[PDB]
């Protein structure tokens, strides 16, 4: 039950296969259209529904998939 | 990535994979 700009964020997160995950720098660096209060969002609806996790710190997440 | 780092990181995965399967089976 994803919006296009939560599939969009969770995409961008599947496809950085470092260890500690990609940051949201790399999110804002790549979602251009978002605000970054829609970015933040997705990234709390994606953790709560368990699609992430944040890895080194509350700044880098990785996919469950 | 440091023993601690990947410790924490191993938690927190587990800790969203646990969050999934509930969602999931609701």
């Amino acid at each position: 039950g994803l919006t296009v700009a939560q599939n969009q964020v969770l995409n961008l997160i599947k496809a950085c296969p470092r260890p500690e995950g990609l940051n949201f720098q790399d999110l804002k660096n790549q979602l251009k259209h978002m605000s970054v209060s829609s970015i933040k969002q997705a990234v709390d609806f994606l953790s709560n529904e368990g699609h992430i996790y944040s890895t080194v710190d509350d700044d880098h997440f990785k996919s469950t998939d | 990535l440091t023993e601690e780092q990947r410790k924490k990181i191993e938690e927190n995965r587990q800790k969203a994979l646990a969050r999934r399967a509930e969602k999931l089976l609701a």
